């Protein structure tokens, strides 16, 4: 017997309660960060290693460029929820 | 051993829901940038080995039904399952064209007791959506 | 600038909405599993590797023994929330 | 370039909050077994290198003050911070002896803008507590 909720992983683009930023011409930050990392390392890194680097890239490479100063120079951190029971490699 | 068994015929299905346009009643704006995200996601997840499927401008009922049917397919020869949601969101909740639906109810379809052919196999959900309205002002 | 919510990790004993089980004479399931893995692997494995093996041991090794069939033969999966931006080793 | 810098004088503080006995007003029972947990946690986290301190049967105000103060100490020579909570719980929320306090309010004291000496350093929270009343019936 095993738990019905086991072996899920949720990679949210942002932490509970917060905004998620989307560039109209370049795409949402989380996705473009995610695709970059997967292109370079999807076949050689473990899923948490992948998403941790994604966390880093969204946290460091991105800051909202906006005119309304209510939204000027804001930041974003994604949020990984893992119920996985093993390491996961795509190979 | 400590890794998920990857010796299957297929890596698995990758369902992408690319919600760009919303009914005016929801007050939700057009999500510019999203097709670009969907195109990049599709190429990445194809390259990894997933059978990628892209759905566009889905209603709440469509999101539940296509997720419920995917749960009912036979995944015996698949190593894992992946779903990617691109839409408007608020906490615990993702937007369809129609309005709002809880994320837990979309993912519940794949619980061990409700999707036996994915038992002991990873079920991945990537979610690009707001989870509220707070802002992260940063620090140097 | 970096996000104010970055670099947190929450190792919850259970998933949102669910019970968390405690044996009155042997300790809570999550803790004994966590201490087991830390005793053997705390200094050689990355934090996500550690908590993933903990997730596995709680899912497989534990099943509630109670007479009231409302609580008979129930299961548990813990839940890791990572806003980490780097790999973490305790060495 | 992909791991947290660990070359500091201390691994860091590890606050363990071990709530066993509760006020009659809360109606919650004695958490038997919780002192076996804390002592095992104490040895494990000490063996890793943490400066561990175990506080017992804490009120909500003490838990907020404990964590607020730890947040205000000087962590320049610390690699990280760890806090462990053993108590009764319901979702988003942890029990003191007197009642309940939101888990978010315990952790917020360590946000980057509120604790500069732990900036860019891991902040770990281990939480043994119920998060609701759904039950996981399993599957063979």
């Amino acid at each position: 017997k095993i738990p019905v909720e086991a072996d899920f992983l949720f990679a949210y683009s942002t932490v509970p309660g917060y905004y998620s930023w989307r560039s109209p011409g370049r795409g949402s930050w989380f996705v473009q960060a995610l695709c970059s990392i997967l292109e370079e390392h999807g076949k050689d890194l473990e899923i948490m290693q992948i998403l941790t680097r994604v966390n880093d890239r969204v946290a460091r490479h991105f800051e909202s460029q906006s005119d309304d100063p209510h939204f000027h120079e804001k930041k974003q951190i994604p949020c990984v929820v893992s119920m996985l029971t093993k390491e996961l490699y795509f190979s | 051993t400590y890794q998920y068994n990857m010796n299957f015929e297929k890596l698995g299905k990758c369902i992408i829901i690319n919600n760009k346009n919303f009914d005016k009643v929801t007050g939700m704006g057009v999500r510019n940038g999203t097709d670009k995200d969907a195109e990049a996601l599709f190429k990445c997840f194809r390259s990894l080995g997933f059978d990628v499927i892209v759905y566009n401008d889905c209603s709440c009922a469509k999101m539940q039904d296509l997720l419920k049917k995917a749960s009912e397919e036979d995944h015996t020869n698949a190593a894992c399952f992946a779903c990617i949601l691109l839409s408007h969101g608020e906490e615990n909740v993702i937007y369809g064209k129609d309005g709002v639906t809880p994320i837990k109810d979309l993912t519940a379809h794949f619980r061990g007791d409700r999707c036996k052919t994915l038992l002991e196999k990873p079920k991945l959900f990537f979610i690009q959506a707001c989870r509220g309205t707070e802002l992260d002002d940063g620090i140097q």
